[PDB]
C-alpha cells in the first residue's frame, strides 16, 4: 500500500542530494570553543517506483577541527581513515519499500555493518517527510531510529492545498527509547538506579526545517537541528551545557531514470536500532602503553596529581576495545606491569576482563590449588563462551589436574544446555582427547581412568559430534591390555551415551564371556540393566545357572530377587520382561552374605497432595569373596 | 600393594576422588611447601639489604554510572561520571650495609577525584567530548636520610623543592578528541590570580593561592568558582 498522501517524490527520479553535518561538543562561554566535525557525503537517491527506494551515496570526507582562528574560524583536515570510511558506502547500495508510509522495512545485502545501518536510518529519518494534511497540529506516533515518537506537524507556509515550509517539532523524551542504554559498569562501585534524576536533568529537543515544491512533491531543502541542555553544576539553571547537531540537505539535480525493477535483498529489517558495541582501532591502545609507560614514569617522577584520570581514560578506551587485541596485547601489559593490572582487572565491568584474569593467574604461575579453586567456582557460572571454553582447554592441557577436568566436563554441559550449536572448538577437544586415548587406552593408570570419567561425562556429546571416540572407548572394551580399573572406567562411561543396540551387545559379549573377570562381568550385569532387550535378559538369565563364580550367580539371584521383590513403574515393566524371560529356566537358591557377592534394594514411594508420588531408591553392593571378612567393594 | 580409592557423584556429576596415591602427593606437596617456605627469610632479608621501593595505591571507584543513547542520524551521545578515590602510598627504606646509611621515605596521599564525561562516539571511527573535572588532593610525608660514617652521624632531611600542597580543590574542563587530550585554557580578561604568604619558617613559606577570571558580568558563562580552570590551592613554598 503506497498511499498518494505520502507521495512526497517522483518516480523515475535521481535526487542527487549534499549530506553534511555539523557535530559541536563544548561551551559557549570560553569563546564557542568546543570540538567539531564536519562530515559530507553525496547522496544518490533512485525513486524508480513509488514507495521503492534505492540508495547509492560516495564521497564522504570527514574532516575535525585541531586548531581553531582567532577570528573564531576553525580548521578542518581528513584523518586517517575517511578514505576507509568511504571503503564503507562506495560498495553499499540500499533497497528499501515502507507500507503506507510507516512500515519501515530494508533489504540490506552482504551484511551491513550495525553502525552503516544506523547511519542510514538517521538518513532516512532526516529524509522521511510526512503525508499533507490540512491540519495545523497534527501529532502521531512516527517510527525513527529512536523508536516511535510522539511528534506533531504544523504547516509555516503553505501555498493552496501543498504546504512549502514545514516546522517538523518535537520533544525527545516522549518516544519509547528513553532508558538509558545498559552499559558497562564497573560493579565495584555500589550506587545503583540513581539514573532518574539525572535523566531529570537532561533536556533536549528537535527541529526539521523542510522546504517543498508543488511541482513533483520534490524536497528541496531540509534543515534539521539537535539541541540538548544539561542543566546542573552551572548556575541559575541557564549557563550549563548545551550541545547542537545541525543538519543539512540541498536538492542539487534529479535527472530522469527509466527502471522498471526494484530489487530485494534476504533481510526484511524494521526501523528498530540493534545493540552496538563501544569500537576503537587497536592501533591507540599502543598509547595506552606509552600511557603505563607514564605511570612508568610518575612513580620516579613522584606526582600523584594526574593519575586516578588516566586510569578511568584508559579503561574507558579498554571499554571501547575488542577481545582478541586484548588477548593478544595483555602479555606486554603483564611483562611491563602486574599490580597495575591487577587495579584494572578488578575495575573492569567487562566479560573479557575475567575471561583474561585465566591468563592473569597461568602467566603468575600462582599455586595448582588455588588455581583449581578458581576454575572450580568460575565454572559454576552461567551462559559458558567459547572464549572461557577455550582458556579452560589451554590450562586442562597445561595442568591437566582433576578440578580443572571436572570444570571442563561441568561447563561443556552448560554450554551444551546453552547453545545447541556445535562449534570447532568441541571438535578441537574431541581430537586432543583422541589423541589422548590413542585405541588400546594405554598410558598412565589415574590419568588415563580421569580422561575415560570425563569422555564418560561428555559421551552425550561425543555421540553427538564425534562417534570415533565411541569406536575407541568399544575396542577398549572388548580388549584386555589395560587394567580392570579401566575397563569399569570403560563400563561406567556409558552413563549418559544411552546404549541403544551395539553397546548392550558388547557388553553382553564381555558379560557371557567366561574368562571375563568377576568384577567386570559384574559391572556389566549391572550396567546392562539400563535399557536391557527380552532377548538379552532371557540369554542371560539361562546362562546364569552356568556361569562360573557361584558367588557371581549368588549376586545376580538375589538381584533378580529384589527386582521382582519391588513393585514401581518401570521396575514393574523390568518385571513384565523377566516373567517373559522366565520360561524355561530357574535361579539358584542364594546363601551367604558374608563370603559371596550381596545386592540389597530399598524403595520409598510417598503421596503428595495434587502432585507426583516421590519415589526414594536405595541401593547397595557388597562384593565379598571366600577369603574375605569385610567388604571389599561397597557402592553406594 | 593393596588399592582403593574412593569417588562421589552428585545427580551424576562427580566432584573428586581419593586415593593413597592422593595422599602421596598430598605428603609431597606438603614437603614442597616446607621447602618453599624455609627460603623465603634469606630472600627478604636479601631484598631489604639492597633496598627497594613499595607503592599501594588503590584506584577504587566509589561512584560510577554510565550510559549512551542513540542519535537522530544514529551515532553515539555517551555520558557517564564517577568518583574515585586512590588512598596510596610510596615507602621502601634501602638499607647500605657496611655503610650504615639509612634513606627513608614514606608518604601516604589522598586524592578525591570526580569527573563527568559527555559528548558523542562514532563507532570504531571516532569521537567528541567534554571532561568536567575536579580534583582534591592532600598529602603528608617526612624525609629523612640517616648515615653513619667513621663515628660521624648525621640525620639528613631533604627538602621537596616543589611547594608541599596541604588543600587544593581544582575545576578544569578538557576536550579529548579521538587522538589528542587537550585542556580547555583559561580566560585572560579579569585573570585574578593571587597569592598570599606568611613567613612561619625561615625556609618555608605559608601560602594561599587563586587563580581563576572574574567573568561574573560575562553572559553565557559560569561564575567564579566555574567558567575556567579554577584553581583555589593552600601550599608550603620552599624559599630555596
Amino acid at each position: 500500500v503506497c498511499p498518494k498522501d505520502a507521495t512526497r517524490f517522483k518516480h523515475l527520479r535521481k535526487y542527487t542530494y549534499n549530506y553534511e553535518a555539523e557535530s559541536s561538543s563544548g561551551v559557549p562561554g570560553t569563546a564557542d570553543s568546543r570540538s567539531a566535525t564536519r562530515i559530507n557525503c553525496k547522496v544518490e537517491l533512485e525513486v524508480p517506483q513509488l514507495c521503492s527506494f534505492i540508495l547509492k551515496t560516495s564521497q564522504c570526507t570527514l574532516k575535525e577541527v585541531y586548531g581553531f582562528n582567532p577570528e573564531g574560524k576553525a580548521l578542518l583536515k581528513k584523518t586517517k581513515n575517511s578514505e576507509e570510511f568511504a571503503a564503507a558506502m562506495s560498495r553499499y547500495e540500499l533497497k528499501l519499500a515502507i507500507p503506507e508510509g510507516k512500515q519501515v522495512f530494508l533489504y540490506p545485502e552482504k551484511d551491513e555493518p550495525t553502525y552503516i545501518l544506523n547511519i542510514k536510518r538517521g538518513i532516512i529519518s532526516a529524509l522521511l517527510v510526512p503525508p499533507e494534511t490540512e491540519e495545523a497540529k497534527q501529532v502521531l506516533f512516527l517510527d525513527t531510529v529512536y523508536g516511535n515518537c510522539s511528534t506533531h506537524f504544523t504547516v509555516k507556509t503553505r501555498k493552496g492545498n501543498v504546504a512549502t515550509e514545514i516546522s517538523t517539532e518535537r520533544d525527545l523524551g516522549q518516544c519509547d527509547r528513553f532508558k538509558p542504554i545498559r552499559t558497562g559498569i564497573s560493579p565495584l562501585a555500589l550506587i545503583k538506579g540513581m539514573t532518574r534524576p539525572l535523566s531529570t536533568l537532561i533536556s533536549s529537543s528537535q527541529s526539521c526545517q523542510y522546504t517543498l515544491d508543488a511541482k513533483r512533491k520534490h524536497v528541496a531543502e531540509a534543515i534539521c537541528k539537535e539541541q540538548h541542555l544539561f542543566l546542573p553544576f552551572s548556575y541559575k539553571n541557564k549557563y550549563g551545557m548545551v550541545a547542537q547537531v545541525t543538519q543539512t540537505l540541498k536538492l542539487e539535480d534529479t535527472p530522469k531514470i527509466n527502471s522498471r525493477f526494484f530489487g530485494e535483498g534476504t533481510k526484511k529489517m524494521g526501523l528498530a536500532f540493534e545493540s552496538t558495541k563501544s569500537t576503537s582501532p587497536p592501533k591507540q591502545a599502543e598509547a595506552v602503553l606509552k600511557t603505563l609507560q607514564e605511570l612508568k614514569k610518575l612513580t620516579i617522577s613522584e606526582q600523584n596529581i594526574q593519575r586516578a584520570n588516566l586510569f578511568n581514560k584508559l579503561v574507558t578506551e579498554l571499554r571501547g576495545l575488542s577481545d582478541e587485541a586484548v588477548t593478544s596485547l595483555l602479555p606486554q601489559l603483564i611483562e611491563v606491569s602486574s599490580p597495575i593490572t591487577l587495579q584494572a582487572l578488578v575495575q573492569c565491568g567487562q566479560p573479557q576482563c575475567s575471561t583474561h584474569i585465566l591468563q592473569w593467574l597461568k602467566r603468575v604461575h600462582a599455586n595448582p590449588l588455588l588455581i583449581d579453586v578458581v576454575t572450580y567456582l568460575v565454572a559454576l557460572i552461567p551462559e559458558p563462551s567459547a572464549q572461557q571454553l577455550r582458556e579452560i582447554f589451554n590450562m586442562a592441557r597445561d595442568q591437566r589436574s582433576r578440578a580443572t577436568l571436572y570444570a571442563l566436563s561441568h561447563a561443556v554441559n552448560n554450554y551444551h544446555k546453552t547453545n545447541p550449536t556445535g562449534t570447532q572448538e568441541l571438535l578441537d577437544i574431541a581430537n586432543y582427547l583422541m589423541e589422548q586415548i590413542q585405541d588400546d587406552c594405554t598410558g598412565d593408570e589415574d590419568y588415563t581412568y580421569l580422561i575415560l570419567r570425563v569422555i564418560g561425562n561428555m559421551g552425550q556429546t561425543m555421540e553427538q559430534l564425534t562417534p570415533e571416540l565411541k569406536s575407541s572407548i568399544l575396542k577398549c572394551v572388548q580388549s584386555t591390555k589395560p587394567s580392570l580399573m579401566i575397563q569399569k572406567a570403560a563400563i561406567q562411561a556409558l552413563r549418559k551415551m544411552e546404549p541403544k543396540d551395539k553397546d548392550q551387545e558388547v557388553l553382553l559379549q564381555t558379560f557371557l564371556d567366561d574368562a571375563s573377570p568377576g568384577d567386570k562381568r559384574l559391572a556389566a550385569y549391572l550396567m546392562l540393566m539400563r535399557s536391557p532387550s527380552q532377548a538379552d535378559i532371557n540369554k542371560i538369565v539361562q546362562i546364569l545357572p552356568w556361569e562360573q563364580n557361584e558367588q557371581v550367580k549368588n549376586f545376580v539371584a538375589s538381584h533378580i530377587a529384589n527386582i521382582l521383590n519391588s513393585e514401581e513403574l518401570d521396575i514393574q515393566d523390568l518385571k513384565k520382561l523377566v516373567k517373559e524371560a522366565l520360561k524355561e529356566s530357574q535361579l539358584p537358591t542364594v546363601m551367604d552374605f558374608r563370603k559371596f557377592s550381596r545386592n540389597y534394594q530399598l524403595y520409598k514411594s510417598v503421596s503428595l497432595p495434587s502432585l507426583d508420588p516421590a519415589s526414594a531408591k536405595i541401593e547397595g553392593n557388597l562384593i565379598f569373596d571366600p577369603n574375605n571378612y569385610l567388604p571389599k567393594e561397597s557402592m553406594l | 600393594v593393596p588399592e582403593a580409592r574412593a569417588y562421589l557423584r552428585i545427580l551424576g556429576e562427580e566432584l573428586g576422588f581419593a586415593s593413597l596415591h592422593d595422599l602421596q602427593l598430598l605428603g609431597k606437596l606438603l614437603l614442597m611447601g616446607a621447602r618453599t617456605l624455609q627460603g623465603i627469610p634469606q630472600m627478604i632479608g636479601e631484598v631489604i639489604r639492597k633496598g627497594s621501593k613499595n607503592d599501594f595505591f588503590l584506584h577504587y571507584i566509589f561512584m560510577e554510572n554510565a550510559f549512551e543513547l542513540p542519535t537522530g542520524a544514529g551515532l553515539q551521545l555517551q555520558i557517564s561520571s564517577s568518583g574515585v578515590i586512590a588512598p596510596g602510598a610510596k615507602a621502601g627504606v634501602k638499607l647500605e650495609v657496611a655503610n650504615m646509611q639509612a634513606e627513608l621515605v614514606a608518604k601516604p596521599s589522598v586524592s578525591v577525584e570526580f569527573v563527568t564525561n559527555m559528548g558523542i562516539i562514532i563507532p570504531d571511527f571516532a569521537r567528541s567530548g567534554v571532561q568536567m573535572n575536579t580534583n582534591f588532593f592532600h598529602e603528608s610525608g617526612l624525609e629523612a636520610h640517616v648515615a653513619l660514617k667513621a663515628g660521624k652521624l648525621k640525620f639528613i632531611i631533604p627538602s621537596p623543592k616543589r611547594p608541599v600542597k596541604l588543600l587544593s580543590g581544582g575545576n578544569t574542563l578538557h576536550l579529548v578528541s579521538t587522538t589528542k587530550t587537550e585542556v580547555i585554557p583559561p580566560l585572560i580578561e579579569n585573570r585574578q590570580s593571587w597569592s598570599v604568604c606568611k613567613q612561619v619558617f625561615p625556609g618555608l613559606n605559608y601560602c594561599t593561592s587563586g587563580a581563576y577570571s572574574n567573568a561574573s558580568s560575562t553572559d553565557s558563562a559560569s561564575y567564579y568558582p566555574l567558567t575556567g580552570d579554577t584553581r583555589l590551592e593552600l601550599e608550603l613554598r620552599p624559599t630555596g
